[PDB]
């Protein structure tokens, strides 16, 4: 029972966001 | 003395500066410049 890293830091690169961004501005 | 005033005074009627000024308040007015909206914009660019 020797605990193990969890799931590390994820990229989420950066036009990914920006398009769920656009969409939200879109809408909003 | 007389067809100097005049020299004078006929240059300074081709120096008036109010017409610019009334020009470029129309201008201001007709562009309607302003910048309320977003806080900052995303656009859609496809750069080369």
């Amino acid at each position: 029972r020797k605990l193990v890293h969890d799931k590390e830091l994820a990229a989420e690169d950066e036009q990914v966001f920006l398009m769920k961004q656009q969409s939200l501005l879109a809408k909003q | 003395g007389q067809k100097l005033k005049q020299d004078g005074d006929s240059f300074r009627m081709k120096l008036n500066t109010q017409e610019i000024f009334d020009d470029w308040a129309r201008k201001v007015q007709q562009r309607n410049l302003g910048v309320s909206g977003r806080i900052f914009t995303i656009e859609s660019t496809r750069v080369r």
